[PDB]
């Protein structure tokens, strides 16, 4: 139900522009449950990610690389699902799926559910990482 | 040449070692050194023996470039630029070399973690360290 699999296949974002607009660089962690490094998640996921102003919310964008591996990728607010869209996506070599997501003024931590699959094997599930930004996010409508 | 399958299994393998990737490191190098003699030529003025300071510093120091190497495994020459000049340029290190160290780096690997080293990962390892190998014996 919308994998990060099958969502890059869309040829639409072959190579799609994504960094138009005001945006800011933000640090993170990705932690496990014993508040502990994240390692698949670290890896994969670039640091610091760029967080776009908007009028309303600010998007944060998540560079995602090894997409083609990557099937689950759900990410929370307070124990409540995001609305996460793909906006571009790098083909192989590259592989890099790049997503954002809305998130509230003062956010500092989200909650990501996700899981990866080579082909059609064993599916490896995430149950819990935690993304901790260096600071809490805050929207900018002057920019 | 190496797929998105490979990264994956790379990420993984080198994931579930995470924190222990220094004293592996460290213990690759005591296993290489032991193993081929040879070897010993490129650190003549080490303390090369069982349990020293130098090669428990040195396998950091390898382990914490192999764990940037998997971090950005899509932009690896990027990655390793300070390295593949320090080992072409002007250690002018032999490319084999490389396969040894590789060779006892995946031997600690299957040792310490049997069951996650599956002939899948073991073929992913190989075939990152071959490239991340490339890399630091070529010339820019
Ligand atoms: C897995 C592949 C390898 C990696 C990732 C690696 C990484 C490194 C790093 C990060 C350093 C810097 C240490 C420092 O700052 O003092 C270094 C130094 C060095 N490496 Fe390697 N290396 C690899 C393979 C080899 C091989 C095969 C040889 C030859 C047997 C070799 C010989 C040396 C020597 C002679 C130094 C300088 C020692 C010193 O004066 O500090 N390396 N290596």
């Amino acid at each position: 139900d919308e994998s990060l699999k099958d969502a890059i296949k869309d040829p639409a974002l072959e190579n799609k522009e994504h960094d138009i607009g005001p945006r800011e660089q933000v640090n993170f962690q990705l932690l496990d449950k014993n508040n502990e490094t994240q390692y698949y998640h670290f890896f994969s996921i670039k640091d610091p990610a760029d967080v776009y102003y908007t009028k309303k919310k600010a998007e944060v964008e998540l560079d995602i690389n090894t997409a083609s591996t990557w099937k689950k990728f759900e990410v929370y607010e307070n124990n409540q699902k995001l609305p996460v869209r793909l906006v571009s996506y790098s083909p192989v070599p590259e592989d890099h799926a790049y997503i954002r997501f809305p998130v509230s003024d003062g956010t500092q931590e989200l909650k990501i559910v996700s899981s990866t699959q080579i082909d059609d094997g064993e599916e490896t599930n995430y149950d819990y990482t935690k993304l901790v930004f260096a600071k809490p996010i805050y929207n900018d409508p002057s920019l | 040449v190496l797929s998105p399958a490979d990264k994956t299994n790379v990420k993984a393998a080198w994931g579930k070692v995470g924190a222990h990737a220094g004293e592996y490191g460290a213990e690759a190098l005591e296993r290489m050194f032991l193993s081929f003699p040879t070897t010993k030529t490129y650190f003549p003025h080490f303390d090369l023996s069982h349990g020293s300071a130098q090669v428990k510093g040195h396998g950091k120091k390898v382990a914490d470039a192999l764990t940037n190497a998997v971090a950005h495994v899509d932009d690896m020459p990027n990655a390793l630029s300070a390295l593949s000049d320090l080992h072409a340029h002007k250690l002018r290190v032999d490319p084999v070399n490389f396969k040894l160290l590789s060779h006892c780096l995946l031997v600690t690997l299957a040792a310490h973690l049997p069951a996650e080293f599956t002939p899948a990962v073991h073929a992913s390892l190989d075939k990152f360290l071959a490239s991340v190998s490339t890399v630091l014996t070529s010339k820019y």
